[PDB]
């Protein structure tokens, strides 16, 4: 993992971690990370949460 | 906070590279949140003296 280049990238319009801290993600070990990607509107980002 | 320590600072909390404490911006949250007590809330959500 290497989320430190993505937390300090400062090029995103949405970046929040839920149930976990967004300041530690390259120190917490996990098992499987599933990435789902989709593009929506600007009046539909708040619905996805 | 340490035993018998009180906070009087209103600074904005700094998250990530982007500085805060009044230079408000992306990842600049205010830690002091309101409780929001109402009688319509649950009994675990009501004020305790």
């Amino acid at each position: 993992a290497d989320y430190s280049v993505l937390y300090n990238s400062a090029s995103f319009s949405t970046f929040k971690c839920y149930g976990v801290s967004p300041t530690k993600l390259n120190d917490l070990c996990f098992t499987n990370v599933y990435a789902d990607s989709f593009v929506i509107r600007g009046d539909e980002v708040r619905q996805i949460a | 906070l340490k035993p018998f320590e009180r906070d009087i600072s209103t600074e904005i909390y700094q998250a990530g590279s982007t500085p805060c404490n009044g230079v408000e911006g992306f990842n600049c949250y205010f830690p002091l949140q309101s409780y929001g007590f109402q009688p319509t809330n649950g009994v675990g959500y009501q004020p305790y003296r």
